[PDB]
């Protein structure tokens, strides 16, 4: 409940879990150690993941940056990069905790409608999420070409599938 | 419900098994080198990154697929 | 003299001519969109970056 | 005031200075090519992490003994101290470019540094290479020779500022040789 209460607290002030508490938390979800490396992969690379994904959305559809475009002007581009990071972080928290209940409750519930009212395009979102998904899976499966994780060698395919499922939850909600 | 306040969980993972410690950073009990920190913060706009994406979106980096 | 305290001038440069403002960021006098911030800060060690260089140094930027 | 930036170097209050409007217009006029100069400083600071990482990485990849036992950056503790130093130096250079002179760089960063490195066994050849790559990288950004990321500036010629910042890196190299 240590982390859970951070989500619902008024100030969202930091909680720290170490020692026996952390040991117990790790025992409650599958593959606790690989799971922590996987969460670390996401958060340690958050800026590049978000930047490459939004960049790919635009290079696939450069009209998004033309006048009337979804990310025309720095103000809109910045709001997009922010949302990408927000979603990525709710996904990182889902992988940490072993379930998507907070992602669905505090990130996805109402998001499609909010985007509808703003004219935030579903096709662009779909591409951004698909790239974020591929990037994260890339790191976890040793398929990233520029930077590899500093972990013992082994197989993290199960966690890659799990996190893929969390991204798919986002994609489904926004479709 | 999504609260439209830009707030998201910020998770940090620490592995200090190598025994290197920084003063004033002990925030929980434990001596096995592991810690996880989570806070809930508004995610802020980054003007520099936005300006760079606008300029550089057409460049494939990181040995990525098209 | 070099003081051995790891403290260095951290400079930030702002160009807000586009008119986009964030609340609570007006800390100097002016309305032309320009600002420079300078502070003296201890530059902290970064374990994550250190670990990454150890692992990835032999890869050129792609 | 024209000492806005420089007062920060000697202050004990731990407070940032923010300079805008007329005060900034005066500080930009005080040095040459004020606008291009701010873009150049911005290029350094906005990319500080990648500049430092690519430079230290290139030092190691050209001389991998640096990361073997008994090596200059063997263990994460030593590697971290090195990346920290590269950043400190890069930042003093960024301030030199902001202010238009190397006096603070020489006084607060370089004065006594070679002695410290000698006592610690921080290898001069490795340091020389990290500095030369940082120099090359910064000049690359400023001169539009960066292939992965270009600056978002009006098009033009920044060769004078590239030469000036190059001189600042050379002060570092000469002090540490
Ligand atoms: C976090 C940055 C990364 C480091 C460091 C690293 O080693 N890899 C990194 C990122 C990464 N990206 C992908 C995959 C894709 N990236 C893009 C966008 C890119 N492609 C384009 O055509 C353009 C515009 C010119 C871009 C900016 C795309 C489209 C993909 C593929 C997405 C998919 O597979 O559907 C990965 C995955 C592994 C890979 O290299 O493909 C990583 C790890
Ligand atoms: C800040 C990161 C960069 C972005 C973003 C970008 O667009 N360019 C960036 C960096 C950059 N690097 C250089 C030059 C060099 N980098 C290295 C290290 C690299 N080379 C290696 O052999 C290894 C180890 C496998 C590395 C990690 C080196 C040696 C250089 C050349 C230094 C010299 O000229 O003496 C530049 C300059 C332009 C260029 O591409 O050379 C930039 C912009
Ligand atoms: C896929 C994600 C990776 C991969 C990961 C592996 N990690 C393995 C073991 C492991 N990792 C840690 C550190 C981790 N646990 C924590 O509590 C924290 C911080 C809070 C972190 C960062 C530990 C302690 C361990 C176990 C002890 C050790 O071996 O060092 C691991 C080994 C298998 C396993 O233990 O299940 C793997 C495979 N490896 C890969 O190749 C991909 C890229
Ligand atoms: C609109 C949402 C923009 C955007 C703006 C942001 N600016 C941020 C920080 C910031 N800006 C300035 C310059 C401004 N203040 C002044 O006093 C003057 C001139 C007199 C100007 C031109 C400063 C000094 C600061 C930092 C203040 C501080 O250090 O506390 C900012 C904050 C980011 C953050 O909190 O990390 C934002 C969001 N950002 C965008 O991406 C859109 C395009
Ligand atoms: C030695 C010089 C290392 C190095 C260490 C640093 N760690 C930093 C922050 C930090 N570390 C932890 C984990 C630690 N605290 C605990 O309570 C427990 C377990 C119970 C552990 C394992 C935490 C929680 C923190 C953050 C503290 C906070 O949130 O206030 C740190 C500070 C970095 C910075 O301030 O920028 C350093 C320097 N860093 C290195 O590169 C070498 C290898
Ligand atoms: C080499 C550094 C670059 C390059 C830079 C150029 N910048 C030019 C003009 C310019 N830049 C700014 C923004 C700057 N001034 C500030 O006060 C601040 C923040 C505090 C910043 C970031 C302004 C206001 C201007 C002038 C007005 C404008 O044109 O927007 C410029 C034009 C020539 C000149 O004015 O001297 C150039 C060439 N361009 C390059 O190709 C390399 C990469
Ligand atoms: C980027 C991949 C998208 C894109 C994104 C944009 N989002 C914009 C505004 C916006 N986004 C949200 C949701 C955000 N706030 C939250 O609290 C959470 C979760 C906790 C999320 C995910 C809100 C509520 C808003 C409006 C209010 C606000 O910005 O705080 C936005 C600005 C649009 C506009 O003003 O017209 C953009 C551009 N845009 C794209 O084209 C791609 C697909
Ligand atoms: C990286 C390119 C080098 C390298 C760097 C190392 N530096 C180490 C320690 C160290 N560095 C300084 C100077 C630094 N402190 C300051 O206050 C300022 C300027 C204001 C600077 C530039 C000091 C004073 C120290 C010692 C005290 C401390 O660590 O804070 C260091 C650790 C060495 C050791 O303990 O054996 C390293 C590894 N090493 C390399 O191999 C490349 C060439």
């Amino acid at each position: 409940d240590a982390f859970s209460k951070v989500i619902t607290s008024a100030d969202g002030k930091a909680a720290y879990v170490g020692g026996a508490d952390l040991q117990a938390l790790k025992k409650f979800v599958s593959e606790g150690n690989k799971r922590m490396d996987s969460v670390n992969a996401i958060v340690s690379n958050a800026s590049c993941i978000v930047s490459d994904s939004v960049s790919g959305m635009v290079c696939e559809n450069p009209s998004l940056i033309a006048p009337n475009g979804g990310v025309y002007t720095n103000r809109k581009m910045a709001a997009c990069l922010r949302d990408a990071e927000i979603i990525l972080r709710y996904v990182s928290y889902s992988l940490l905790s072993g379930d998507s209940s907070v992602l669905e409750d505090r990130c996805l519930n109402g998001l499609k409608e909010t985007y509808a009212s703003l004219g935030v395009p579903a096709a662009g979102n779909a591409r951004t999420i698909s790239i974020m998904k591929a990037t994260v899976i890339g790191f976890i499966t040793n398929n990233s070409q520029q930077k590899k994780l500093s972990t013992p060698a082994g197989d993290c395919s199960a966690l890659a599938s799990e996190v893929g499922g969390y991204f798919d939850k986002v994609s489904s909600a926004l479709a | 419900a999504m609260k439209k306040d830009s707030k998201a969980p910020c998770v940090e993972v620490f592995d200090e098994r190598d025994g290197c410690k920084a003063a004033g950073t002990q925030k929980a009990s434990g001596d096995d080198g592991f810690c996880v920190k989570v806070s809930m913060k508004a995610i802020g706009f980054n003007a520099a990154e936005a300006a760079s994406v606008t300029k550089n979106y057409g460049i494939k980096r990181f040995g990525a697929k098209s």
